[PDB]
């Protein structure tokens, strides 16, 4: 195949979280903000060329919720087995002192799709300028997710991405600091 | 141009 | 929070071969990670994947209207959506930025690793090769592999283990669909 486009949905109990997104070759085209009932394009340019009626996603998620009820009963209430994430931290670009860069925390191969992620700078939580993706589907039907932190590289700062997941006994910290 | 969804189907109760 | 979790997933998949010349549609339902029922356009009806999906396959297959919707999906859904998004997905081309810098395998030793950092490209298909004085070096090459950045760009680091000698010129060469000829970056010792 040359390309694959997937409309991927999930609903999770008891959290009552439901997601709806389109994927092209492993990248997100858009997702629907369920609470705001709005289409969120992954790159802003996408929305100048295409549209999506967010309301339609809500109806599908409602069906998925009802289907989850049915399937939970059919399975004799067999719950999901937690699969803890693999976590990697990297930069967007080669690091140069005081040249703006971005730390990426890649959280991969996990389920259920619930995680707490914190960026730490010198052991302290930081939130200025941070961003993140929704939960993205994998071909093995686990999930992946990205978190981002713009930063100005210095010899004085160290960073960690701290990830909490029910499959982990303790939070996972992955470190980054300026090399040499 | 509008992206179209594919509906999800209610299962048997 | 130790409460048990229960997950339903649905993936409506469109697979494209040679543009939209050949298209396959899969309608897939999952409980946790277990696919339990699917419609494959190659077949034209729902089929249970596990015992859990048998009731749905029979029920859904009894709905002629539903089946005709699904049988038309390769056209009304897959080919349609391909047309809508192709200009910024299928046709997306972003050329790589290429940087070469030296590194060390062990702290005490002289620079003995050359890193070719290839950043920001799309799509994922890429070929990176190392050359020493115009001759390709295939030994001592290790890579991160292809890394998705999550923002419609990729990166990869391709390292060459080598002991640079004075006078030598190393070249990292990159081929990619966004390029019309190989992109090369040289590094000279020292
Ligand atoms: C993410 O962190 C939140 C805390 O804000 C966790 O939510 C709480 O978990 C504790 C532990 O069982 C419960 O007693 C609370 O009732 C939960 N809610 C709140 C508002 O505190 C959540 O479990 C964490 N998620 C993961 C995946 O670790
Ligand atoms: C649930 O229990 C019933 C009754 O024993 C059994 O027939 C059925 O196979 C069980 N389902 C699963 C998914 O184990
Ligand atoms: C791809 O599609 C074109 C028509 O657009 C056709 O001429 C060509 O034969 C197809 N390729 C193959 C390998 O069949």
């Amino acid at each position: 195949e040359e390309h694959v486009i997937i409309q991927a949905e999930f609903y999770l109990n008891p959290d009552q979280s439901g997601e709806f997104m389109f994927d092209f070759d492993g990248d997100e085209i858009f997702h629907v903000d369920m609470a705001k009932k709005e289409t969120v394009w992954r790159l802003e340019e996408f929305g100048r060329f295409a549209s999506f009626e967010a309301q339609g996603a809500l109806a599908n998620i409602a069906v998925d919720k009802a289907n989850l009820e049915i399937m939970t009963k059919r399975s004799n209430y067999t719950p999901i087995t937690n699969v803890p994430p693999e976590v990697t931290v990297l930069t967007n670009s080669p690091v140069e002192l005081r040249e703006p860069n971005v730390l990426i925390c890649f959280i991969d191969k996990f389920t259920p799709p619930v995680v707490n992620v914190t960026w730490l700078r010198n052991g302290k939580p930081v939130t200025t300028g941070v961003s993140e993706t929704v939960f993205l589907p994998r071909e093995d039907h686990l999930f992946r997710k990205f978190h981002y932190l713009p930063f100005l590289p210095s010899t004085e700062d160290v960073y960690d991405c701290r990830v909490e997941h029910w499959g982990l006994d303790e939070p996972l910290l992955k470190h980054w600091e300026f090399d040499t | 141009s509008a992206v179209r969804l594919r509906s999800s189907v209610p299962g048997v109760r | 929070d130790t409460r048990p979790r229960f997950l339903e997933q649905v993936k409506h998949e469109c697979h494209f071969f040679n543009g939209t010349e050949r298209v396959r549609f899969l309608d897939r339902y999952f409980y946790h990670q277990e696919e339990y029922v699917r419609f494959d356009s190659d077949v034209g009806e729902y089929r249970a994947v596990t015992e859990l999906g048998r009731p749905d396959a029979e029920y859904w297959n009894s709905q002629k209207d539903l089946l005709e919707q699904r049988r038309a999906a390769v056209d009304t859904y897959c080919r349609h959506n391909y047309g809508v998004v192709e200009s910024f997905t299928v046709q997306r081309r972003v050329y790589p930025e290429v940087t070469v810098y030296p590194a060390k395998t062990q702290p005490l030793q002289h620079h003995n690793l050359l890193v070719c950092s290839v950043n920001g490209f799309y799509p994922g298909s890429i070929e990176v090769r190392w050359f020493r004085n115009g001759q390709e070096e295939k030994t001592g090459v290790v890579s991160t592999g292809l890394i998705q950045n999550g923002d419609w760009t990729f990166q990869t680091l391709v390292m060459l283990e080598t002991v640079p000698r004075s006078g030598e010129v190393y070249t990292c060469q990159v081929e990619h669909p966004s390029l019309t000829s190989p992109l090369t970056v040289e590094w000279r010792a020292t």
